[PDB]
């Protein structure tokens, strides 16, 4: 009884640094912590709200998701989805509405990808989102045109605007 | 750790078939505009039909039912071929 | 009774019967009568002229979900494009294949409804039961295993329904007034109509 | 020239306060309290019978939340439109009041949209005018073909019955509702889904206007409740749920139920005040209670109403569509409640503007014991 | 009658304006003052008054109320067993939703108009939907489940109500209607059917027992099956016995089942909430049966039965309850050597247990020789079918008591000086209720 | 290395920053198992591996089914048994097709 | 067009009768007619006006 204590690491060591391509074509070095989802990560780094869009589950829309290309080799850290449940109708929903046409192979939601050590220096890449409506308050109308951030929007999902 | 559900079939293969709904969406109005139109027509026919029987009525809302098909499901399975 | 010495409810007499009286003294009907129409599509005498009667609303319905499917598909093909197929060919299959297993199936309810009651010679609750899981057994012909039994039960459940609460229901209700005094209890002190309330005028719609 | 008086002053007023709304317009006072007091005096003058004293409380109350002169002003075009639709006696006052009241639907949600808000707005906006306009030309040519037939304009008619199950939103004319009342603002939903039923429930009633035909409401019922309980969004679940009550109250008004969907309509209005103003989770779930017909509340007399017309008829089918229906409502229902306290943590703006809000919950709780001799 | 109205409805105002820090004191307080309250309304009962012992009307047929021998002792279960409700549950939010629920629970009993009985006992449906989907340890699936099912019911039992409010004119108990259809008796029927879980419909109340706090599970085992049984006597067999009595092959081969299922089902159960959720299930078939049998010895034992179960069920979910706060388990594979680990509370849990399987000297043992005699006097079968699988509750009470009796445990978990408190006066009732003061 | 969190006196106060761990009700919790715990979860959640066989039909109906039969065929035996015991008319049951009116004797009537 | 030729229709039947309510229905026709156009045109352009660059027949929605 009674094994070794394993002290915790630094935030420094724990860091892993991932290079999104955003919108206009810029990179940016998105220094994420591992064992966080996507999403997190990208909206605290500061990306705009037009970026994001609330998942589109019955019980769900709190989390803000984001389209990403990820790279053939971390796929395998994408998590499973039952299709016979509502996780599924929240994906398919999300591919109907935001996604559309922009589709390709590689795409993917931030919220189903999780960050680990093995994803360091990264290249994921903003994926095109179609103009979208939930609420009046909710919505993208398809102009990426606002310098607010995500991280600022206190209101944690839609309701009623 | 816990226990959790097993999920039926493979990560990429669920993907897969979900990025199916990914397509080319029509706008709702170009169906409203038909069902507004027949619908109205319907109505006005509607007055002039034979007095049908609860059971035969109720037979054919269920078979109405059964063919109805949701508007998913062709968009999942449309492919633009002969 | 609100006791536990004694039953609740109460007994009445089956030797005595309480002359009926009507109420109202002058009553008028709002409620116009079966149509000829009614009576003829509602004859089961001749199978075959049954069953020609009543398809015209499974094919109408049959005729609906295909229009449905046909525009879903149409809406979605892209007139930008040219297309090498005819997109007649490929819609109209479903259109006539959906109206025709709509016909069909409603055929063999009536049929099997009209052959059952001629030969018990009776209306009864069986019919219905009868001509559902014959459909049910219809419609799940190559489906798999659950499906064989599940289709005849609601199939000839949807009969019984309809028996239930569009036949039994209103002519066991039609006593039921409403106003003046409870149909049973005439004794009571209540204040006596002259005229029935006439809510709405008949339908003529 | 007595009977002339008592119209004309209703538009003198409306004249006088339009222009000293426009002479008096300063950025010092953008919420002109004082119009809207002026706007609800006027609208006294018109209150003829209860029906009108309904349409007057409910339009104040819609009155009290619009912003600005323009708004107000054309809250009370509006409700002239709804109290001469009220009094349409032939094909042309239904015609001119009903399509007075969608060109200040028009007007109300191109108002109220920002600029970021316009794509979709102004994309609702359109699709609602094209159905509105399909529904008024079918109106007018069927009643054109039997002003010639008859000689005559009889509001006694299957063209006008058609018509106004267009404007109620029952059967399949329901989409429009919801593509335009999703993208627009929830004050405008709120008083546009409420108010204009009034009018065509009394129509409907005082005319005679009623079909023998039950699979309008039976659609409607059963749609709504299925539609309801498959939407994702909760601005859908709460569109549906109207379609299928309207559905229901539909049924009922045909067989001559005028109170109890009068006394309906003024219980669904307060109930879906609070639900729509979301600003405290209390009382939206006392909102959500009430349209869901939660005993305790306002919300179970006005469902009590309906459901008691109902077992008068004696038609089971309708009965037991009722109450699968109402299950199936009920689940979406719970969803809201659960969405509010049961999912995540929960915040929302604070938009301390609850002028009839606080009231209206006070008017569900308190209400049903003094209304309870109606059920 | 008019005191315990009174202090019903100060129960709830009181919590309005207590401090936000004496809310348990004053809510423990309040609780005896209901209990005193009705001890004064059975004093105030005379048995001459054979019909009803007392009537209040506070102006419209809505706010007529009454007691009579079912509501009696119900209404004195629900205050004596309150109480220990109160003392289980600590903060605010949980004291409001509990006082709520059981105003609206206690309000239901007394009425006598079944439209302001609907109103009252379905009050109470968004506070369980929110009570049983707690945060962390409650299931939003048992919330839907009870909900629905309880939503469906009564929305049956409504329309019923509104027929008779419109055929009859009045739907108040106290003027004599009788009905002859069978869509309004089913209507009333499915109420009962649902309330009081029968089989197939009985899937609700497992979910919400294990999932509900033990002050809600307390609750609902102790009086919520029973307003069942208020509704049977007051608003079904005085306008329905011709229904009971033309469908009694029916109601006697739903009831047996549900008593034959629901045995078997509790043989497969490994968490002692579940185990004691379907013992509750299976004792709910007898009651329901002689009350059916529309004779004074049924109706008699049957109300006697439910004062026993709702003396008997609370005490055992209390003590599971006790446990699990000690251990966090109610695994009975994980649960060995309570025995001797726990000899106080292996006590009162043995009592409890032989409580259930109606031994002599508990309540269970007189109710149930009564309602057997009811069966008896309808036909032999029908009593000798109840008596003989009874041998099932024995089974399973057995194996659970044999696995948790005995084995190597190596933490000493046994109840403190407030767990003994809790179940002392549920004690004392069983033991007075078993020597005949029933 | 514990230390004891209950005072009778009154004077009880949680030391959240005490080296040594109290001795409160968390002490006396008994450790969960791997094993345990994914045996529960796969019992309470057995609807997941729930097939429609021809074998699950066979036993659902012949134990359920054939148990309410049986039960049913036993009450109406008894039905009338009882009825001609008590010398009542045959009654009008729910199913049974009666040409009779009788439901509930009346009381006042000698049979 | 449609509006057009109801009031067309409504002209006819009062020239048919000899009755001045169909005239008076189609003023009605034609002045309500032209509100609706003038606002569902000023609706359309706010909707170009709006179009992000991504969209191409954002008129066109029947595409
Ligand atoms: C050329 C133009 C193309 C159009 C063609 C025609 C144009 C219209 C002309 C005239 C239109 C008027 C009449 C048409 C039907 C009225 C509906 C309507 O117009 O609303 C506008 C509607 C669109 O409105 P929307 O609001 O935008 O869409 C809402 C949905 O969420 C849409 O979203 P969704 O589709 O993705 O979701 C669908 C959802 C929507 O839900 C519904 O469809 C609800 C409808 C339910 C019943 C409706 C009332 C029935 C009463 C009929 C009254 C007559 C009979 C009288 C007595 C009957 C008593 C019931 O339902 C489903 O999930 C699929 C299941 C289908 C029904 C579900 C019930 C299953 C019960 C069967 C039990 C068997 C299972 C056992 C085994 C299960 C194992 C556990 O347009 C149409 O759908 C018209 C298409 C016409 C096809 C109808 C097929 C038969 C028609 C008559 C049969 C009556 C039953 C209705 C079935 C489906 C109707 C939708
Ligand atoms: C003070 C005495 C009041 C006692 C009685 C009131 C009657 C005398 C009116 C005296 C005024 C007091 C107002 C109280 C009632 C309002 C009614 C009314 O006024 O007209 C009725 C009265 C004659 O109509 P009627 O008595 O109804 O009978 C006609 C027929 O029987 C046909 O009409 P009917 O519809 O009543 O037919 C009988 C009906 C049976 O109908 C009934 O039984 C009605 C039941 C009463 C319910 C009351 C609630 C209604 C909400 C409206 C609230 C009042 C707003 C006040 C608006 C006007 C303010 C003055 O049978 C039916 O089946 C039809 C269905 C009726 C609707 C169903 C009822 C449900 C309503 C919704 C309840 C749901 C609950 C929601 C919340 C509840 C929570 C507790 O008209 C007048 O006497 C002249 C109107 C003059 C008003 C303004 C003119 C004065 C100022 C002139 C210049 C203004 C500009 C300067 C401004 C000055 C201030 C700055
Ligand atoms: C004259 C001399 C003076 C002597 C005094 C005599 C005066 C007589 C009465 C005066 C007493 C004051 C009345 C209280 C008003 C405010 C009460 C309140 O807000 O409740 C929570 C509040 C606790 O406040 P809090 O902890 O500080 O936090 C609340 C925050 O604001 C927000 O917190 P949150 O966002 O975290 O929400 C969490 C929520 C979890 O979320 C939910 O569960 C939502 C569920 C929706 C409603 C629940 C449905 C079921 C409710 C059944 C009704 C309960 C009684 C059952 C009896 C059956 C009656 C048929 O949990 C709760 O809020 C508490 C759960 C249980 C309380 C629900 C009962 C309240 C019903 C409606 C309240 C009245 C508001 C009217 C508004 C007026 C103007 C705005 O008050 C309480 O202490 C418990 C409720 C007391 C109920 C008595 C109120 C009467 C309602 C019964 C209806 C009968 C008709 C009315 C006639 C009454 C006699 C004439
Ligand atoms: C028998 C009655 C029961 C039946 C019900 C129907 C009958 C109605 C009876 C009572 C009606 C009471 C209506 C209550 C309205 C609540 C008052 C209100 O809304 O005040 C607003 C008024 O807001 C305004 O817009 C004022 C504009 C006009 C002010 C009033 C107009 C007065 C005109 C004369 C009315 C007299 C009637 C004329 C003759 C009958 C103030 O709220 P806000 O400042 O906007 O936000 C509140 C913020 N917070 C609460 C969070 C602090
Ligand atoms: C909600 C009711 C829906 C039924 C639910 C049953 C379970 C669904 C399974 C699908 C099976 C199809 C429906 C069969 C139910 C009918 C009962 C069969 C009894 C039977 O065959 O007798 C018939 C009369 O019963 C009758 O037809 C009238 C009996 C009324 C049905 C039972 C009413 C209460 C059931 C509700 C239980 C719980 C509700 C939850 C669903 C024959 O009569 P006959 O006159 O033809 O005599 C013969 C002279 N040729
Ligand atoms: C010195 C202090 C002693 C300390 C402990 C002793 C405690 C009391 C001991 C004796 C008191 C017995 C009263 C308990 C209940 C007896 C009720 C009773 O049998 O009378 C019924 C009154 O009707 C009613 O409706 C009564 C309703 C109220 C009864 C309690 C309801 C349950 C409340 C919680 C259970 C705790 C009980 C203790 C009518 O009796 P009958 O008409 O049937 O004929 C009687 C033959 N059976
Ligand atoms: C003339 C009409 C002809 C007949 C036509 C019939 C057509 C349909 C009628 C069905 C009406 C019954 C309404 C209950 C529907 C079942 C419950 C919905 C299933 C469900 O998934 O609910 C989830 C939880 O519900 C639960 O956990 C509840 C479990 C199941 C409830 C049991 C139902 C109560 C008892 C049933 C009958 C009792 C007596 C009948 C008289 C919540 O889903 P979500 O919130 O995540 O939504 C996300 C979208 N998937
Ligand atoms: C298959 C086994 C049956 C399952 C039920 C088992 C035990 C339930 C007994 C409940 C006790 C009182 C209820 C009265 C009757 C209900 C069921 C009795 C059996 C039954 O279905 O008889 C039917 C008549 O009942 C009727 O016509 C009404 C049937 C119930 C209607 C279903 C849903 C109604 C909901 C309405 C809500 C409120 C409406 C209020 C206006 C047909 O028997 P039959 O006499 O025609 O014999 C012809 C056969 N050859
Ligand atoms: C798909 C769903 C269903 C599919 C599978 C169903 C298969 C089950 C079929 C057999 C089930 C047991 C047999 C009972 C019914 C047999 C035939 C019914 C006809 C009938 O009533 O005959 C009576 C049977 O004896 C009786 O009165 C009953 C004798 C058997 C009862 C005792 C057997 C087991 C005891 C276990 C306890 C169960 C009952 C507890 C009270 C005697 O004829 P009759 O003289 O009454 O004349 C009445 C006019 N036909």
């Amino acid at each position: 009884d009674h094994d070794h204590y394993t002290p915790p690491k630094t935030v420094f060591e724990d860091t892993i640094t991932i290079n999104v391509l955003d919108y206009d074509g810029k990179k940016h070095a998105v220094k994420a912590l591992i064992g966080t989802p996507l999403n997190k990560a990208l909206v605290e780094y500061g990306f705009s709200s037009t970026y994001f869009f609330p998942n589109m589950g019955y019980y769900t829309q709190h989390i803000s998701d984001a389209h990403v290309f990820i790279p053939e080799e971390y796929w395998k850290y994408v998590e499973n989805v039952d299709l016979k449940t509502d996780d599924a109708e929240a994906i398919k929903l999300m591919f109907k509405l935001v996604v559309q046409d922009y589709q390709r192979e590689t795409s993917f939601f931030a919220s189903y990808l999780t960050l680990n050590k093995e994803m360091d220096n990264m290249t994921i890449g903003f994926g095109p989102i179609k103009p979208w409506h939930i609420t009046p308050k909710w919505s993208f109308n398809g102009h990426h045109n606002v310098k607010d951030r995500m991280f600022d929007r206190l209101e944690t999902g839609p309701f009623i605007e | 750790d816990e226990p959790k559900h097993q999920i039926p079939g493979n990560a990429l293969d669920n993907w897969a078939f979900l990025r199916t709904y990914a397509k080319p969406l029509p706008d709702m109005i170009h169906y409203y505009y038909y069902v507004y139109l027949f619908g109205f027509f319907f109505v006005y026919k509607v007055a002039d039909f034979p007095e049908y029987s609860p059971r035969v009525l109720v037979m054919a809302a269920l078979i109405g039912s059964l063919f109805y098909v949701r508007r998913d499901w062709v968009h999942r399975e449309f492919k633009d071929s002969p | 009774t609100f006791n536990y010495v004694i039953p609740y409810g109460g007994s009445s007499s089956y030797t005595i019967n309480n002359e009926p009286v009507k109420a109202e003294e002058v009553t008028v009907d709002f409620s116009k009568e079966p149509s000829a129409s009614s009576l003829k599509l509602a004859d089961k005498s001749d199978w075959i002229a049954y069953t020609f009667n009543n398809v015209p609303l499974m094919a109408t319905v049959g005729l609906l979900a295909g229009a449905h499917e046909a525009f879903l598909h149409y809406e979605r093909t892209p007139i930008y494009g040219k297309r090498t197929y005819n997109i007649i060919k490929k819609l109209a299959p479903i259109v006539i294949n959906k109206t025709a297993y709509a016909t069909l199936l409603g055929a063999i309810f009536c049929a099997t409804d009209a052959l059952y009651e001629n030969y018990s010679g009776k209306k009864s609750y069986t019919s219905g039961m009868v001509a559902g899981a014959a459909t049910g057994a219809v419609f799940a012909i190559g489906r798999p295993l659950p499906q064989p039994l599940v289709w005849p039960l609601v199939f000839a459940a949807a009969p019984v329904i309809a028996d239930l609460f569009g036949e039994v229901y209103p002519e066991s209700m039609k006593s039921a007034r409403g106003y003046g005094t409870p149909y049973g209890f005439e004794n009571l002190d209540d204040a006596v109509p002259t005229r029935n309330p006439i809510r709405r005028n008949p339908h003529h719609y | 020239m007595w009977e002339n008086l008592w119209y004309l002053d209703i538009l003198i007023n409306v004249l006088i306060i339009t222009i000293f709304g426009l002479i008096s317009c300063s950025s010092s006072a953008t919420k002109s309290y004082d119009l809207k007091g002026c706007f609800i005096i006027s609208m006294v003058g018109g209150v003829y019978d209860i029906p009108s004293a309904i349409l007057w409380c409910l339009a104040s109350l819609s009155i009290l939340n619009f912003n600005g002169f323009f708004a107000s002003l054309f809250l009370v075009f509006t409700w002239i439109s709804n109290l001469f639709a009220m009094q349409s006696l032939n094909f042309l006052g239904i015609y001119l009041a009903f399509e007075m009241q969608s060109l200040c639907l028009l007007v109300l949600g191109k108002i109220t949209a920002n600029e970021n808000q316009r794509w979709f707005a102004y994309r609702g906006l359109l699709k609602y005018l094209v159905l509105s306009l399909i529904a008024g030309s079918i109106f007018i040519f069927h009643a054109s073909s039997s002003y010639l037939q008859s000689g005559v304009m009889i509001s006694d008619s299957l063209v006008t019955y058609v018509f106004l199950l267009f404007k109620l939103g029952v059967a399949p004319f329901h989409m429009y509702t919801l593509e335009l009342f999703s993208v627009v603002s929830r004050h405008v939903a709120f008083v546009f889904s409420t108010l204009p039923k009034l009018s065509v429930l009394y129509l409907i009633s005082n005319s005679n206007i009623g079909s023998e035909c039950v699979w309008w409401g039976l659609i409607s019922l059963w749609l709504g409740s299925i539609s309801q309980y498959q939407s994702v969004f909760v601005r859908s679940i709460l569109l549906y749920s109207s379609v299928a009550e309207i559905g229901l109250v539909l049924l009922v008004l045909q067989e001559g139920f005028s109170w109890e969907a009068f006394s309906w309509v003024s219980i669904y209005f307060l109930s879906l005040s609070g639900v729509w103003h979301a600003n405290s989770k209390f009382v939206s779930a006392i909102s959500v209670a009430s349209i869901a017909g939660l005993p305790p509340f306002l919300g179970f007399i006005g469902k009590a109403q309906i459901l008691k017309s109902l077992v008068s008829i004696n038609l089971g089918i309708l009965i037991f569509s009722s109450i699968l229906a109402a299950t199936i409502s009920f689940i979406g229902y719970l969803r809201l409640i659960r969405l509010m306290y049961l999912v995540s943590p929960v915040k929302w703006k604070n938009n301390k503007d609850s002028s009839f809000i606080n009231w209206s919950t006070w008017m569900l709780t308190v209400g049903t014991l003094p209304m309870v001799y109606s059920v | 009658m008019s005191l315990y109205l009174f202090m019903l409805f100060l129960q709830p105002l009181s919590l309005s304006f207590v401090s936000r820090s004496f809310s348990k004191i004053s809510s423990l307080m309040m609780s005896f003052a209901t209990l005193w309250s009705a001890v004064y309304m059975w004093f105030t009962s005379n048995g001459a008054n054979q019909t009803f012992y007392q009537v209040v009307s506070w102006g419209s047929d809505w706010s007529t109320f009454g007691v009579c021998y079912t509501s009696l002792y119900i209404s004195l279960l629900c205050a004596f067993i309150f109480p220990i409700c109160v003392i289980l549950v600590q903060g605010y939010r949980a004291l409001s939703i509990l006082i709520c629920i059981q105003t609206a629970v206690s309000l239901s009993i007394v009425s006598l108009h079944m439209l302001a009985f609907y109103a009252l006992f379905e009050s109470s449906l968004l506070l369980f939907f929110i009570l049983i989907g707690r945060r962390k340890y409650g299931s939003l699936s048992a919330a839907y489940n009870i909900s629905i099912y309880t939503f469906i019911s009564a929305l049956g039992f409504l329309i019923s109500a509104f027929w008779l409010n419109w055929s009859f004119g009045s739907v108040c108990a106290l003027l004599p209607n009788e009905e002859a259809n069978s869509f309004v008796a089913f209507g009333i029927f499915i109420l009962l059917w649902v309330k009081a879980p029968l089989v197939p419909f009985h899937l609700w109340l497992p979910e919400a027992h294990v999932y509900a706090p033990t002050a809600g599970s307390v609750l609902l085992a102790g009086v919520l099956l029973k307003i069942s049984i208020v509704g049977l006597h007051v608003f079904f067999l005085p306008i329905c016995a011709s229904s009971i009595v033309k469908a009694f092959p029916l109601i006697l081969s739903i009831c047996l089942g549900s008593f034959i299922f629901s045995s078997f089902s509790t043989l497969k159960q490994i968490d002692l909430k579940k185990i004691v959720a379907y013992s509750s299930i299976s004792h709910m078939a007898i009651v329901f049966l002689s009350s059916a049998t529309n004779s004074g010895l049924g109706i008699q034992g049957a109300v006697l039965y439910c004062i026993a179960h709702g003396l008997i069920s609370p005490g055992l979910f209390l003590l599971v309850g006790i446990l699990y706060k000690n251990t966090n388990t109610k695994l009975v594979f994980y649960l060995r050597g309570l025995s001797q680990q726990a000899p106080v509370w292996w006590s009162v849990w043995v009592f409890f247990m032989l409580g259930n399987l109606a031994f002599p000297l508990f309540p269970n043992f007189i109710a149930e020789v009564v309602c057997l005699s009811a069966l008896f006097k309808n036909h032999e079968l029908y009593a000798y079918a109840f008596i003989f699988f009874s041998f099932v509750g024995t089974v399973y009470s057995s194996t659970v008591l044999g696995r948790l009796k005995g084995g190597v445990s190596s933490q000493c978990v046994d109840a403190s000086r407030l767990d003994v408190i809790s179940w002392n006066p549920l004690v004392l009732a069983t033991v007075v209720t078993g020597i005949g003061y029933m | 290395s514990s230390r004891i969190a209950g005072d009778t006196t009154g004077k009880y106060t949680p030391n959240i920053f005490s080296p040594e761990t109290p001795m409160d009700r968390s002490f006396s919790h008994v450790p969960k198992n791997p094993f345990w715990e994914a045996w529960v979860f796969r019992r309470d959640n057995i609807q997941r591996e729930f097939v429609w066989t021809w074998q699950t039909i066979f036993d659902l109906a012949t134990f359920v089914g054939g148990l309410y039969v049986a039960m049913y065929a036993t009450a109406s035996f008894c039905s009338r048994q009882n009825d001609k015991r008590n010398g009542y008319p045959e009654r009008n049951y729910y199913f049974s097709d009666s040409k009779s009116n009788f439901v509930i004797p009346d009381e006042r009537e000698f049979y | 067009i449609a509006f057009i030729a109801c009031s067309v229709n409504f002209l006819y039947a009062s020239a048919y009768l000899n009755d001045m309510a169909g005239m008076l229905f189609s003023i009605t026709i034609t002045t309500i007619s032209a509100c609706e156009t003038a606002l569902g045109l000023a609706l359309c352009v706010g909707y170009f006006q709006s179009r992000a660059a991504n969209e191409v027949e954002a008129l066109n929605l029947l595409k």
